[PDB]
């Protein structure tokens, strides 16, 4: 059967990271920086980097509200986690802001992604802090699909 | 040469140490 963990709250508010206990990582043969595929409710998936967290109970997983929201889960729910070793570097991504001023790229997207090597999945909604406010974006498309690592050479289109 | 997962982890750790 799949490998299952209890959703816990993150104290590190990074959109791209989930935390496990080192003992649980050993068991699951996951290592620092490994990309993992998380499965939640409503056939939702998320792709994140895994890091150890000495504050995490073996049976729990720390993830922020962005990740939880993407998986349609609440604190205390159960998710599955499996390795996702076939992730490619992104050639091109299409992101749109959730429309409900300034350069979205220069103020939000560039600083967010810059040398950050964040794994993303098509359909992700993520929140970027910046310019006093904070904005959410939806990942409309990635290439390769349906997920990729957003690298320094990855081309973003933010429109349409 | 370097291993990819380590690059991904190091970038995230930098974000958390800030
Ligand atoms: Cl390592
Ligand atoms: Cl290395």
């Amino acid at each position: 059967r799949p490998n299952r963990l209890i959703v816990d709250e993150a104290i590190n508010e990074d959109n791209s990271v989930v935390s496990l206990s080192q003992p649980k990582m050993d068991e699951l043969q996951l290592f620092r920086g490994d990309t993992v595929l998380l499965k939640g409710k409503k056939r939702r998936e998320a792709v994140c980097i895994v890091l150890s967290d000495d504050t995490c109970s073996d049976e729990k997983i720390r993830m922020n509200r962005v990740v939880r929201n993407n998986l349609r889960v609440r604190l205390g729910d159960v998710i599955s986690i499996q390795p996702c070793p076939d992730v490619k570097y992104g050639k091109r991504i299409h992101v749109l802001p959730i429309d409900d001023t300034g350069n979205l790229f220069e103020v939000y997207l560039k600083p967010y992604f810059l040398e950050a090597y964040r794994p993303i999945r098509k359909g992700d909604i993520f929140l970027v802090r910046g310019g006093m406010r904070a904005v959410e974006f939806k990942v409309v498309e990635t290439d390769p699909s349906p997920y990729c690592i957003v690298a320094p050479d990855t081309v973003i289109h933010c429109e349409g | 040469v370097t291993l990819r997962r380590r690059m991904l982890a190091a970038a995230a750790e930098r974000r958390l140490q800030k």
